[PDB]
């Protein structure tokens, strides 16, 4: 999370962190969307370009944490997956299209004041909210900048950007299953998720019902806080895939 | 869902929330 800020305790209840079990290793971010379903990006589990094909037995999840190292004893809740679901039409050799995966936990996590499900968007909310200029929120423990491992969960609010602008800033084929956000060269403000932040949530707060809806999943990008480049996120709504 | 127990529930705003509505 480049240019982020230390998250207040309990800021993102849905925050989940993907870990390679042995050796311990923070692989990616992810979000809790029910007491037994986690939402994350496919490339955190399957990305042949860097020979990566994770099974359930190779993954383990930790929920309710704050620091990236220490164990949150009266707060944290470690749980193992029981099955993985990667979108059938996920495009890894081209433009990371449909970069989405569901992780079914083995034992339903028990909610607390530090662990609570994020809401999936509905047409109304998705329609009234997904508008250029409106800033969403990204959280994560990724690189403090590009080659960097944050102590406390970082947070940063980012403004959504117009599709044309997004498409123009990259040779890569942008598809309707992804949007992009970040400040423009000149607004005099910075920030951006970064590798490692991957699989994390890009959420937006609805003033109708005062609740947090998840709008995108940190997917790809070129660099981290590069000028004139914006991060892309899987478009959760266009993907609301049925597996549950 | 989406009603964080230590903020929404307690009826309290977090540091950066202002920005969100402000940008709206
Ligand atoms: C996994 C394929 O990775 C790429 O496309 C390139 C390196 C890469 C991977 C994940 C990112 C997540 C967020 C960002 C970002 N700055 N929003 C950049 C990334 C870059």
């Amino acid at each position: 999370i480049v240019e982020g800020q230390d998250a207040e305790v309990g800021l993102s209840p849905w925050q989940v962190m993907l870990f390679r079990k042995s050796p311990q290793e923070l692989l990616c971010g992810a979000s809790l969307i029910s007491d037994r379903w986690v939402l994350t990006a496919a490339h955190c589990l399957l990305y042949p370009p860097w020979d990566k094909n994770f099974t359930v037995d190779d993954l383990l999840v930790r929920i309710g944490k704050h620091s990236r190292t220490r164990y949150e004893r009266k707060v944290e809740k470690i749980s193992m997956l029981d099955k993985i679901y990667i979108h059938p039409r996920y495009n890894w050799k081209e433009n990371l299209d449909r970069d989405i995966a569901l992780l079914k936990l083995k034992r339903p996590i028990e909610l607390s004041d530090y662990i609570h499900p994020v809401c999936l968007p509905d047409k109304q909310t998705a329609a009234k909210l997904l508008h250029a200029g409106f800033k969403g929120r990204v959280t994560g423990w990724g690189n403090r900048r590009e080659t960097v491992q944050p102590s406390v969960l970082q947070v940063v609010n980012l403004p959504l950007v117009e599709r044309p602008v997004c498409k123009a800033s990259t040779r890569i084929r942008i598809t309707d299953n992804m949007f992009c956000a970040g400040y423009k060269p000149g607004e005099g403000k910075r920030g951006d998720a970064c590798e490692g932040d991957s699989g994390g949530p890009f959420v937006m707060k609805s003033p109708y019902n005062n609740r947090w809806y998840q709008m995108g999943i940190v997917s790809w990008g070129e660099g981290c806080d590069r000028d004139g480049k914006y991060g892309f996120y899987t478009h959760v709504f266009r993907l609301k895939w049925k597996v549950i | 869902c989406g009603l964080r127990p230590l903020f929404e529930k307690k009826q309290v705003q977090d540091q950066t929330e202002k920005e969100l509505f402000e940008s709206y």
